[PDB]
């Protein structure tokens, strides 16, 4: 037709019966007019009559004030009893959404984006898909190619220049079927060998980035010779730097591998042309390393303040050039200028390490006191006694020389006591007690977006399997739906 | 019954708790410069003069003796259930824009009925309805039916032609016909068919009709009536009870207006003890003819 | 299964007596003696310390305990002098303003248990007014008690532990380094003066022959009197007379002189200091710019390039402890407003108080009570033991009446396009459930404005707007002009009048170009980033802005442009997280111009109990349909006065500042237009509504009771309350078993069972957000003010998530005019809606997870008043 | 003890509402009388303030043709049923208006009527109509009565008369004169109204005076309607007739007759409980000249007879309701689409309305 008929149907309107069949259920002050059998044998058996309806119950119009008399005292608290039984019902059957799985902490559907067989074109094709800054998301998380290695990831990944929240997604989806699969090819369950695969996954996926950021900083030098790569390299560098703080705050790398692995490598280096860079590094994870609050308890400080002073060593000893291969190695001035600014790094990193350490435990067991900090303390401070009696302990205890009247008030005031770190706990409300800590491991919490809700609402009844799809099964939060006849 | 929403009730009258509210301090707003002096009351010389709100205005004193002669002229008159109720309606749109004590109730309700009657297709002569009036009130009516209709030609003003309204009843006779179903398979006795009928017929007063769609005063004079039933060892016995809480849940036809309903027909059974026709039959009296 | 032990929870009020009867007499001052009364009075103290007695400023009071008779003053050598009135009372006095006899018995008490605390110990310890400060620092905190009786006759003192920095001065510090960033005080009285300039002598000069016999009254008042000692250091002082009548110094400018009365001669070994709190930028993260990146890279490019009787007032009166400010800044920014413009400080309020901890609490942190645990071994208790009948503390059973642990209140929130409930312990789960808002979208264009690091807010300002635009929250198209500029910046430097100016031009040119539009497409922000996260720069970016709306507002009304601050921190922080970046969106949503809807609202649900309301029992009973609440306070110093205004469900928020100043005018203004915006609000409900003031910080003075009290009237019903925050009594729990979260917290594998997941009917529950509530068996003394007692004090109580002993936070509530009788119905309507507003303080961008027990308009209030106070301002 | 008409009544209410009012000639203006009923007159108003000329229409119900006569059931009922009652196929009721005596509503203005169109089809040059247009109008005018049923209110009026169309072509069924809602009937049809729907177009239950007429009378209305569309006259030009309440339009049944055929027990089940059955047997017995009759019109076969046939039967049983007669084999089956704008491709004005100025 032209114009859409008048079938007069309701709006968004809850029928008096949703059990019924779903054509012969009649809408609450709804009645439109069809033609039907009883009105033609009305109208059969009632000409030259006259028809009309006298009503149902007899005695009409009679207030109910001698029929229902004492409905106020006697008769109201049944009526709240009765009210607050329907209320009860509806809330704890019609609107709360029941979790149907009895497997794992999810909702009901939340399925993994599937793997599919592809091969490089695709694939090839499908990375440059996701790198634009305009594309879909919908149709991108319908599928995932797999047989991905780690390193290709990471690499097309600084490589690409894929944007961060994507590139989260993407890791941890590899990180999510890497769990599923090797959580599926298991032989044995014994009390210990369904556990530590998670930080086996998790110790190999460090490994694997610590290696990319060898890799990166290594192709530095195996590259600079094209002042047009140095101007991606330097953006390469910092998008690395972004995802690997992105990755580390998430707790997606093992933080004490990851600490060991940095102190070895600024130990390791001897080419003065990659401390600037990372110096750096090491300045970002300084809040994280040196403030842990032979001995393992403190050790990268001890480490980090050996390895400092002799590097400051290293630096003033001789010239910044170490291959002396070329001609014309060296002009003094800008050697100078560039011994300066790595001394001057060095020796705010010493003085923040002599300003942070409280416990001051400086006993070198290498190399026995040389000296190069009072030339560092006579500069900062202006002679500030707390550093220079500080010194004068130090040259005691780390040089290995060889051989209240009645004011008792008893008030006793309260200590701060460190509170743990698990917010989320877990009730049990059939026993009514707290039960267990509530914690998946952070590979866990994905956007979700492989779902099949793209339909309509009240297709058919109690369709909540294809809706509480998501990284938290909605019945943890005592999810209610809401919906009412409106007016 | 053709459709309630998407009608003029649900649209241009029927507003909420608020909106009535604030549309009633505008009529005390505006009746407050009408007069300041109040009422010069005399019955022993004895002159008292009330302040602008200790009553005569619309809470609640006499809205009960407005039902009740309205139902007095209607079982006179012998008309149907039907046109005393819109008759009714017409009576408290039309005493939520206009003051009482201006206004010659009789003659208001008489006018109301007459213009129900007309518009619910079953018509009274002017002839029988002022005799009728004068009959039964042989004070506070004309002999001229052109007063009567003046005030017709005013009421057809105030309410603007919004005249057909839907009913509480045939949504019972419908929930009553839902009832009779294999999930349910329950029907009530015939006397408390017309306990909730007569329910229905008494929650017109007490300014219920205006906030809430038919279907929920419905269900909840059909809720009274069966929880009232019911209980005159286990707590939720006589299985139509049961069938009616299932009935009322898995429907969703929404609680907290059925909650507001329950407790308006409980304040107003309370108010109708603390009731009587002398102190307001009199203050009409000397608000008319002193 | 509230299964808590309620004996053994230690509370912190020492039951010290137990009273059927006290008697009094009253000597007034009549006929204006010759100083008789305050001669009177230490010449009746010489004979013994244990007598009771106190005076207002000539009239004489002098008390009883129990059943020994009042003493009698020793009079001339023929007695004219008889009593003015005799009385007695009992434990059931006038309770919502106090009659001028109690509270004289308070101070009795307090000075008697002050001067024998004294007397008793080696002359190490004096009353600074409320406080016993040691001489010397071995606390290096004030020890307050608190003497208060009950209704039942039960005389306790509660203790508590202020950590003020008050520190005792000496010769050895009279310098410029030390008296240029301390606020100096008078020991035995509380007042504060600054040390007059010298006499050529180095700032210390001999005592003159009168003012010696002062040292004599110091043996019968304090009792503290080093007669003895053989050396005594004097020092000339001056007091300010403000703050003896109250008014304290603008604590804004605090360290700055003022006109003098008269000099004023005294031991140094009393004279207290209390010192400046100072503000830096950060540590840690290289300030000395190596932290930028682009200094490595420059670094890297070099190395490119090279391979190739004058003090009878000072010993008599006394100050309350709640007129002396706990801190002051240092650097104290200068902002301006005219006699009509109220706009950079509601500003500066506006995006200081919806901001979670991004700012950082850029001031000073707080100087809180720290909670006594026992006092079983010292000194005082042998002196309370000594002085009084009996001395133990009260345990959780005789004060506490009603325990009960609070629901878990629901919020809306919009799944897929379903609008459901959940409840209001998932707010970090916002990204990965893709909740979104129920009030639909609003839209705005932003501008990121910097002028430090253009290299990181490159990278900064699109996934902002991506994680705004990816979460269904309206479309942030961000500001495109002509040139190379990457959309939604502008790199400037030397941010000053030209350069904003331009920028207001090129803005009001756009805005020239897209004339024909809708009206709520063009709102647009300004994003500024803070070099340091502090109050100086904060009132620099405002102002700032403030230039920029001038200069646009001129050539183009209607346009309407916003201001939000972010930190650069947070912007060049290579560990920021992008799940974090979501809560600053939400930041942006609560302040577009529908300002007051916000992302959420409580659920309204239906009711637990139904109970409807018949014939009542018939008194004067209310039964309210619909609260309002509103949180009001006024600073130390009296000018500022600070206002948040909240429905009951949290729908029609205001929050504003008001800079009165000096004068009382623009104070009574305020108080006028807090209830003008209180009765716009209340013009929108049905009726039979309770509208209920808090007044913050316990003390409820008499000018604002005056100004609320003429204001009130049968337009609406008040309920007046006080509310504390800072424990100043403090319940100490101590308990293994009821609190469920503690066997889980002290092994992590006592409970530790698993789920049992076929019974998977569970809720994820976040604790710090379980409050539970607590109505006592006894009315409260406040934490301040000692005029007014309360009726029907409770509280609000969070555990701390850790095992053992330890104090618990709590949020004291205290009734004082009731409209309606059965008060305590009506504590606990306003306790059940407390944990509501409560509750709702983490989805408004408030706070983070840090204090689930206050309500959110009162901690909106009390970041006001923490975080604007110590700007001084210019009326030009 | 008794009134009389000089006590206290309405009198200060009338005071305090007639300060503030609104009139006719406020809101509008009156530009001619166009003398289109005479039981109520009709005018047309200009807006009072590319050029938006005047569209408006005001119905004046002057009833006395004094002191204050009632409303009509005619007036009340369409006062009911017009404010409320809303659709595309509707004249939209803009506003009330009270005077000092009577009531005026205004409506839209319309361009023409359907007796308009015959009229000018009724100049002997003989434009018949192309079935495009009439099928096009049918379509719009059934769904209007499809709604206008549905919503449980009669229809006891409809002739080409008060039938209007418009600039872009949309029917308008615009006078609810005699409906009323059937859903309680408190006092049956025929003791609340004796006689219905005008002469020329009445069905044979109405001429044979059934006291429940069904909700088929308009139906027949409408095949009365389309069957004056397609032969350009009146398909029952009736004859007006003259103890008995009714006058039987005993020549009226005569015409229907010999142009339909006679009725028996096997086409009308139960004619037999008529009040005056015995009244039809005094005609003679005709079978029928239908297809005849269509056959003296346009070639337009196959598809107009057997929807003729369904609607034009005296059956109120096996009648064609009006959703069951929006897709009888002539919308679905197409030459050309049936649209809502009906004057495409026909490029004439129709013209404009006579105004007596």
């Amino acid at each position: 037709g032209s114009g859409r008929y008048l079938l007069t149907p309701p709006d968004d309107l809850h029928p008096y019966v949703p059990s019924s069949k779903p054509q012969e259920q009649v809408y609450p002050d709804f009645k439109p007019w069809e033609h039907t059998a009883a009105e033609d044998q009305i109208l059969a058996n009632f000409v030259a009559k006259g028809f009309y309806h006298t009503p149902m119950v007899n005695f009409e119009s009679i207030s109910a004030r001698s029929s229902v008399h004492e409905s106020l005292v006697t008769q109201s608290n049944i009526l709240s009893q009765q009210f607050d039984k329907i209320i009860k019902i509806r809330e704890d059957h019609i609107n709360k959404i029941p979790s149907n799985s009895t497997t794992t902490l999810h909702g009901p559907g939340f399925q993994l984006p599937n793997r599919i067989t592809l091969t490089d074109h695709r694939k090839e094709t499908w990375l440059h898909e996701l790198s634009s800054s305009h594309t879909s998301l919908v149709k991108i998380g319908k599928f995932i190619p797999h047989g991905l290695k780690r390193r290709q990831v990471i690499e097309q990944c600084y490589l690409k220049f894929i944007p961060l929240k994507r590139a989260i997604w993407l890791i941890k989806c590899c990180y999510f079927i890497e769990w599923k699969s090797n959580h599926k090819k298991k032989r044995s369950n014994a009390a210990g060998a369904d556990d530590a695969i998670s930080m086996h996954l998790l110790k190999d996926w460090t490994d694997t980035f610590v290696y990319i950021l060898e890799k990166l900083i290594f192709d530095m030098t195996n590259h600079y010779n094209d002042s047009q790569q140095l101007r991606t390299w330097k953006r390469q560098i910092s998008y690395f730097l972004k995802l690997l703080g992105n990755c580390y705050s998430l707790r997606l790398i093992n933080k004490e591998i990851f600490h060991h692995w940095l102190v070895e490598f600024i130990n390791k280096m001897e080419n003065f042309e990659f401390l600037p860079l990372s110096l750096h590094i090491l300045m970002i994870f300084w809040n994280d390393i040196c403030q842990i609050d032979q001995k393992e308890p403190f050790f990268l400080v001890t480490k980090i303040t050996d390895m400092l002073l002799h590097k400051y060593y290293i630096v003033s000893s001789s010239k910044s050039m170490i291959n002396d291969e070329n001609y014309i190695i060296n002009d003094i001035k800008k050697n100078n200028k560039i011994k300066l600014n790595i001394l001057k790094i060095l020796s705010s990193l010493i003085l923040k390490i002599f300003q942070e350490q409280s416990l001051e435990v400086f006993i070198f067991p290498t190399s026995n006191w040389e000296i190069y900090k009072p030339l560092l303390f006579e500069i900062v401070s202006n002679a500030d006694t707390n550093q220079n009696s500080d010194m004068k302990k130090k040259l005691e205890l780390i040089s290995y020389r060889n051989e209240s009247f009645s004011l008792n008030l008893g008030i006793g005031i309260v200590e701060i006591a460190h509170e743990n770190e698990q917010k989320w706990l877990i009730y049990d409300k059939k026993d009514h007690k707290y039960v267990c800590t509530f914690s998946m491991e952070p590979y866990h919490f994905i956007s979700n977006y492989n779902t099949k809700y793209t339909d309509d609402m009240a297709t058919g009844s109690n369709d909540t399997t294809a809706f509480n799809d998501s990284c938290v099964n909605l019945s943890l939060f005592d999810a209610r739906f809401e919906r009412k006849n409106p007016h | 019954s053709g459709s309630f929403w998407t009608s003029t009730q649900r649209h241009h009258w029927q507003y909420t708790k608020a909106s009535l509210a604030k549309e009633r301090q505008k009529l005390w707003l505006l009746e407050c410069q009408l007069f300041p002096q109040g009422l010069n009351i005399v019955m022993d010389k004895n002159i008292p003069i009330t302040h602008r709100d200790l009553h005569y205005d619309k809470d609640y004193n006499l809205r009960i003796y407005c039902y009740f002669l309205i139902m007095k002229l209607g079982r006179r008159l012998n008309i149907r259930q039907y046109a005393l109720a819109t008759a009714h309606i017409y009576l408290s749109r039309f005493l939520i824009k206009a003051s009482v004590r201006e206004i010659n109730l009789y003659m208001l309700v008489t006018t109301c009925v007459y213009l129900a009657c007309k518009v619910e297709e079953c018509p009274q002569y002017i002839r029988t309805l002022v005799s009728e009036a004068r009959t039964l009130w042989p004070e506070f009516i004309p002999p001229d039916p052109t007063k009567v209709t003046e005030f017709e030609f005013y009421l057809l003003e105030e309410l603007e032609s919004y005249l057909i309204v839907h009913h509480p009843y045939q949504s019972l006779k419908q929930i009553v016909q839902v009832l009779k179903q294999p999930p349910f398979q329950i029907t009530l006795s015939s006397d408390d068919l017309q306990n909730c009928w007569s329910l229905i017929n008494d929650s017109y007063i007490n300014d219920v009709h205006l906030l809430y769609p038919p279907h929920i005063i419905a269900v909840a004079c059909l809720f009274i009536t069966i929880s009232i039933h019911g209980k005159p060892p286990k707590n939720s016995s006589s299985p139509v009870q049961i069938a009616f809480n299932r009935f009322m849940a898995e429907s969703l036809v929404d609680l907290e207006e059925v909650m507001d309903t329950i407790q308006e027909q409980i304040t107003l059974y309370d108010h109708w003890d603390k009731y009587h026709e002398q102190w307001i039959k009199f203050l009409l009296h000397t608000l008319y003819l002193r | 299964a509230s299964t808590y032990r309620l004996e053994d929870v230690l509370s912190s009020f020492y039951r010290v007596e137990k009273i059927k009867k006290i008697n009094y007499h009253q000597y007034i001052s009549k006929a204006q003696n010759d100083q008789w009364s305050i001669q009177m009075e230490f010449m009746l103290r010489k004979q013994d310390p244990k007598t009771l007695v106190a005076l207002l400023s000539r009239d004489l009071w002098c008390f009883s305990i129990n059943d020994d008779p009042v003493p009698t003053p020793p009079a001339i050598e023929h007695k004219p002098v008889s009593p003015d009135k005799i009385g007695t009372f009992t434990a059931d006095y006038s309770k919502p303003n106090l009659p001028p006899h109690y509270a004289l018995f308070l101070k009795a008490l307090r000075r008697k248990i002050y001067i024998n605390l004294a007397l008793g110990s080696h002359n190490k310890l004096i009353q600074f007014g409320n406080a016993c400060i040691s001489l010397s620092g071995v606390p290096n905190y004030l020890v307050q008690l608190e003497p208060h009786l009950f209704v039942n006759g039960d005389l306790t003192v509660s203790l508590c532990a202020k950590n003020m920095g008050l520190v005792p001065m000496k010769e050895e510090n009279l310098e410029e380094s030390f008296l240029s960033k301390h606020a100096l005080y008078l020991a035995p009285s509380g007042i504060r003066m600054h040390l007059a300039p010298a006499s050529k002598q180095g700032y210390l000069i001999t005592p003159p022959k009168h003012t010696e016999l002062l040292l004599t009254t110091l043996s019968v008042s304090h009792g503290i009197n080093l007669q003895n000692k053989k050396n005594l250091k004097w020092v000339a002082v001056v007091p300010d007379l403000g703050h003896l009548n109250g008014h304290t110094p603008t604590i804004a400018s605090y360290l700055t002189p003022l006109l003098e009365a008269k000099k004023l001669v005294w031991p140094l070994h009393l004279i207290f200091a209390q010192p400046v709190a100072d503000i830096e930028n950060s540590t840690s993260g290289d300030p000395s710019e190596f932290h930028c990146l682009q200094d490595a890279l420059d670094a890297i490019d070099d190395f490119i390039q090279l391979k190739q009787s004058s003090s009878l007032p000072f010993l008599l009166r006394h100050m309350p402890l709640a007129s002396i400010p706990d801190i002051f800044i240092t650097p104290t920014p200068v902002v301006t407003i005219s006699e009509k413009e109220q706009d950079i400080l509601d500003l500066i309020a506006e995006q200081v108080v919806t901001d979670y901890n991004i700012l950082g609490n850029l001031g000073i942190p707080k100087i809180a009570y720290r909670g006594v645990k026992d006092c079983q071994e010292g000194l005082i208790t042998t002196t309370m033991l000594q002085l009084f009948s009996t001395f133990d503390r009260l345990n959780g059973n005789d004060t506490i009446s009603k325990f009960y642990n609070m629901k878990q209140p629901y919020v809306f929130v919009k799944k897929h396009h379903e609008l459901i409930k959940v409840k209001h312990d998932s707010q970090p789960f916002i990204k990965f459930l893709n909740f979104r808002p129920p009030n639909g979208i609003k839209n705005f264009k932003s501008l990121l404005l910097s002028s430090s690091f253009k290299e990181d807010c490159l990278s900064f300002a699109p996934t902002l707007s991506q994680t705004y635009i990816n979460q269904e929250l309206g479309f942030c198209e961000l500001l495109k002009l002509t040139n190379e500029d990457p959309p939604g910046l502008m790199y400037l430097k030397a941010f000053d009048k030209n350069k904003l100016l331009l920028l207001a031009a090129q803005i009001v040119s756009y805005c020239s170009n897209n004339k024909n539009s809708i009206k709520n497409v063009p709102p647009i922000l300004i994003i500024l980033p803070l070099d340091n996260a502090t109050l100086t720069e904060l009132v620099d970016k405002a102002n700032i802005f403030q230039v920029i709306k001038n200069e646009v507002c001129a050539k183009m009304p209607n346009i309407e442009l916003y201001l939000k601050v972010i930190p650069m921190d947070f912007i060049r922080n290579v560990l920021v997280t992008v799940d974090q970046y979501v809560n600053v969106a939400i930041s942006i949503y609560n302040m577009l111009p529908p300002k007051s809807v916000k992302f959420t609202h409580i659920a309204h649900t239906l009711p637990e109990k139904v109970n409807f309301r018949t014939m009542q029992q018939s008194s004067s009973i209310i039964y309210y349909d619909s609260y309002i609440h509103l949180a009001y306070s006024r600073s130390v110093d009296k000018e500022w006065v600070f206002a948040a205004l909240s429905d009951s469900y949290g729908q029609g928020s205001m929050t504003k500042t008001w800079y009165v100043g000096n004068s009382r005018g623009k104070f009574d203004d305020a108080c006028n237009q807090i209830w003008n915006i209180a009765l716009n609000l209340a013009s929108k409900k049905f009726g039979k509504i309770c509208l209920i003031l808090t007044r913050l910080n316990g003390i409820l003075p008499d000018d604002e009771l005056m100004n609320w009290r003429r204001l009130s009237g049968r337009n609406i019903h008040l309920a007046v309350v006080c509310v504390d925050d800072n424990s100043k009594i403090s319940f100490i729990d101590e308990d293994k078993l009821y609190p469920s979260f503690k066997p889980i917290y002290k092994d992590t594998r006592f409970g530790g069972r698993m789920d049992m997941t076929r019974l998977y009917d569970y809720e994820i529950r976040d604790i710090d957000q379980d409050i539970h509530g607590i109505v006592f068996q006894h009315p409260f003394p406040l934490a301040h003010s000692q005029h007014r007692c309360a009726i029907r004090s409770g509280a609000l109580i969070k555990f701390k998530k850790c095992d053992g002993d330890t104090v618990w936070d709590k949020f004291a509530v205290n009734l004082l005019n009731c409209p309606h009788s059965d008060s305590t119905q009506l504590l606990e309507t306003i306790l059940e809606e407390f944990r509501n507003l409560a509750a709702l303080n983490v989805w408004y961008g408030l706070s983070d997870g840090e204090d689930g027990h206050i309500p959110w308009h009162i901690l909106a209030v009390k970041k006001m008043m923490n975080t604007l106070v110590h700007t001084r301002v210019k009326i030009a | 003890l008794m009134a009389n008409n000089d006590v206290f009544t309405i009198g200060p209410y009338r005071a305090r509402k007639d300060r503030m009012r609104v009139s006719v000639l406020e809101k509008y203006e009156v530009i001619g009388y166009i003398a289109a009923g005479t039981y109520g007159k009709v005018y047309k108003a200009k807006r009072q303030i590319k050029p938006l000329t005047v569209f408006y229409a005001i119905k004046k119900f002057k009833t006395e043709k004094l002191h204050y006569t009632g409303i009509s059931q005619s007036a009340c009922r369409e006062m009911a049923l017009c404010r409320e009652l809303h659709n595309k196929h509707l004249t939209t009721l803009v506003e009330i208006f009270l005077e000092r005596k009577c009531v005026h509503m205004v409506y839209e203005y319309a361009e023409h009527d359907l007796l308009q169109i015959i009229h000018f089809h009724s100049h002997p040059e003989k434009r018949m109509i192309p079935p495009r247009m009439v099928r096009s109008i049918m379509w719009q005018l059934l769904d209007g009565v499809s709604y206008l049923h549905q919503n449980w209110v009669l229809h006891r009026d409809l002739k080409p008369a008060n039938i209007m169309v418009t600039i872009d072509g949309c029917v308008k069924i615009g006078d609810l004169g005699l409906a009323r809602k059937f859903h309680n009937m408190l006092q049956t049809l025929y003791t609340g109204d004796k006689v219905v729907v005008t002469i020329w177009y009445r069905a044979p239950e109405l001429l044979l005076g059934a006291r429940h007429y069904t909700p088929a009378v308009d139906l027949w209305s409408v095949g009365c309607i389309f069957a004056e569309l397609i032969g350009l006259q009146p398909i029952f030009k009736g004859e007006e007739a003259k103890k008995k309440t009714v006058p039987f339009q005993v020549n009226q049944l005569q015409r229907i007759l010999e142009v339909l055929g006679t009725p028996d027990q096997k086409i009308w089940p139960y004619l037999e409980k008529y009040p005056e059955y015995d009244q039809i047997t005094k005609f003679p017995k005709y079978r029928d000249n239908l297809a005849t009759w269509y056959h003296s019109a346009g070639g337009r076969d196959k598809h107009a007879l057997s929807l003729l046939y369904h609607l034009l039967n005296y059956d109120p049983i096996k009648r064609i309701d009006a959703f069951n007669a929006l897709e009888h084999k002539y919308f679905t089956e197409s030459d050309i689409p049936v649209s809502e704008n009906v004057f495409e491709g026909l490029t004439y004005k129709y013209p404009a309305r006579r105004i007596h100025t």
